[PDB]
């Protein structure tokens, strides 16, 4: 069983003598509006001995009990602040598939090492004090944290179309018509520059006897070499608190569970940020739909979300900042089709066509049948 | 005669058909071999898409003919 | 891989153009192209000219370009903004595909509209209800906008 083994691993990890908290208290005061600034001002100067004590967090001018909830809210705010793409530290892998990864442009700052060491300290503090962030990275990130080799299949999580093109090159032979060579053009702040995968790489065409080396170099440069210094600083900050010999007992999924907790999809946000065509908020095929979504397991909700939108990952701010093929396209429900036909999905517009059924049982049966081939989480 | 149909995934399927065989008959053969319903099958030979109600001879399909199957939707 | 390929595509288009659809860089910016499409003569858009904007991502040819319309059209699969949901440009893309195949696919789509993907539900409903009225409206829009 996965759950029992993971619980055994967690107990063994937190039972280690090198991951035990002290008894003294460390008061940490941050203003709610300026959470990021105060967090970076305090955390990035604490000593390693200080960071191993009990963490007590008190927002300014907000006195109250149940410090556990306060600390959880603080970590939620900090994780939604530092990992926000607008801050030019991390970025989505693709606009229509929201997966966080280190942004190559982050090197533009004069000193990105301090900020990434702060991010590493934040993640180590979250893991060390049994507090959960709420971001969703890509699997290559977790595999890099644990120091596992990265292969071609790992590009599937980052970008689907890129992985499909690479697999096409791997399968079919490559002629000289395709003007492909050992060089990648990167466009930073408007200026486009050429990076050589291998020395003198811009003058070497990829024949049928080189495409394997080309794929290997492309995957390594896309997943690793483009983010060397930044991720090195981040992992140094992370390993400052958590010794590597502790992180290397998990895998790319147990570490995700340890960091972000058991992932779940909110339903209230989904309802608040959806729109209807030819449907009203008080129609039967809407109230029944929302009741079904209320009384459903997270795996099936994720399967439905992947069936409708196209991916099971959500933006960093919920369904509000949802994107489609063209641009911002919020989840849409439409009345289309005959009674007998199953509900249909248009993924490039996050649109779900639910015909006008007659009863809740029929709606549940049709909707559960229509999403069987879709796998989520 | 024998014909070969290459799918969009590169899979090659050999069919023992005849010039007088209808498009529906070949689509039924493809359905039997792969489970693809005849209405969902899109067969193209020499740039011309095969359509139901006609025969292979209507498309000048000959010995060892090569067809392209595109099992795709629209949208 | 993202500039030599574009130069090769432009050179190929400059050698044997389809004589109907044209494409070229806007001034000097190889990642932003303008395309002109002639209306097919077998569809109610006959005699009309359409303009397209093509953006080549830096991951070209591994990632497909982004194409948008500029002139309105009474088409089920072309929204008001002109965004096109096409399988070749998002799903069935392989590095072997050039930019002339996208233009050929679009010029073919301008003859066989799909109502089952109603990017404008009113137009697709008109198509599914009254074919004659649908084609009349398409011709009226083409006369109003295309030239």
């Amino acid at each position: 069983s996965h759950m029992d083994e993971y619980q055994r691993k967690i107990a063994y990890m937190y039972d280690r003598p090198e991951m035990a908290v002290n008894d003294a208290q460390l008061q940490l005061k941050v203003s709610r509006a300026t959470t990021f600034e105060d967090a970076y001002d305090i955390i990035s100067k604490l000593s390693v001995s200080d960071m191993k004590k009990k963490l007590l967090i008190r927002f300014r001018n907000e006195d109250g009990l149940d410090y556990g909830g306060v600390s959880r809210e603080f970590f939620y705010i900090l994780s939604h602040a530092i990992f926000n793409p607008g801050y030019s530290l991390f970025e989505y892998a693709t606009d229509d598939n929201y997966g966080l990864q280190i942004s190559p442009l982050s090197s533009v700052n004069p000193d990105f090492r301090s900020y990434f060491r702060f991010v590493g300290r934040v993640m180590g503090l979250a893991i060390y004090h049994r507090r959960y962030l709420d971001v969703q990275f890509v699997l290559p990130f977790y595999k890099r944290i644990l120091q596992k080799p990265l292969c071609l299949e790992d590009v599937k999580d980052v970008d689907e179309v890129y992985y499909e093109s690479l697999k096409w090159i791997k399968n079919n032979d490559v002629d000289e018509s395709l003007c492909l060579n050992f060089s990648v053009e990167e466009n930073r702040f408007g200026e486009s520059v050429t990076v050589d995968l291998i020395p003198n790489g811009r003058n070497i065409a990829v024949n049928n006897q080189n495409k394997m080396n080309y794929l290997k170099a492309l995957t390594e440069h896309k997943l690793v070499t483009s983010t060397e210094e930044q991720f090195n600083a981040l992992k140094g900050g992370l390993n400052e608190l958590i010794p590597d010999s502790v992180l290397q007992i998990f895998n790319e999924n147990e570490l995700d569970t340890l960091l972000n907790g058991k992932r779940d999809i909110d339903v209230q946000d989904w309802k608040r940020f959806t729109d209807y065509r030819s449907y009203t908020e008080t129609d039967d095929i809407v109230i029944w739909f929302w009741e079904l979504l209320s009384e459903w397991s997270p795996e099936k909700k994720a399967k439905l979300l992947q069936f409708a939108t196209g991916t099971s990952r959500l933006p960093l701010s919920g369904f509000k900042d949802m994107h489609g093929s063209d641009g911002p396209r919020k989840f849409t429900i439409e009345k289309v089709g005959h009674i007998s036909q199953l509900p249909k999905a248009h993924t490039c517009f996050n649109r779900l066509d639910i015909p006008p059924y007659n009863s809740k049982e029929e709606l549940e049966q049709k909707l559960t049948i229509a999403i069987q081939e879709t796998a989520g989480f | 005669m024998q014909i070969f149909v290459k799918t969009l995934t590169g899979k090659t399927i050999t069919l023992e058909v005849e010039s007088s065989d209808t498009i529906d008959n070949v689509k039924s053969k493809i359905q039997d071999k792969e489970g693809i319903p005849p209405d969902q099958q899109r067969l193209i030979f020499a740039g011309k898409q095969l359509e139901d109600g006609r025969t292979l001879s209507d498309y000048n399909i000959q010995k060892e003919s090569t067809l392209h199957l595109v099992l795709r939707l629209r949208g | 891989m993202a500039l030599k390929r574009i130069n090769r595509e432009l050179a190929d288009l400059g050698k044997d153009p389809p004589s109907s659809s044209s494409a070229g860089p806007v001034g000097d910016d190889l990642f932003h192209w303008q395309a002109t499409i002639m209306g097919p003569a077998d569809s109610p858009y006959a005699g009309g000219v359409f303009f397209l904007s093509i953006h080549f991502p830096t991951d070209y040819p591994f990632k497909p370009p982004k194409v948008n319309f500029t002139t309105r059209i009474y088409h089920p699969n072309i929204n008001s903004n002109g965004s096109i949901c096409l399988d070749i440009l998002r799903d069935q893309w392989s590095p072997a595909l050039t930019i002339s195949k996208v233009l050929l696919s679009i010029s073919s789509l301008l003859t066989d509209p799909n109502p089952d993907d109603p990017l404008v539900p009113e137009i697709a409903h008109v198509y599914k209800t009254d074919r004659s009225r649908y084609e009349l409206s398409a011709r009226e829009w083409t006369r109003k906008y295309a030239i």
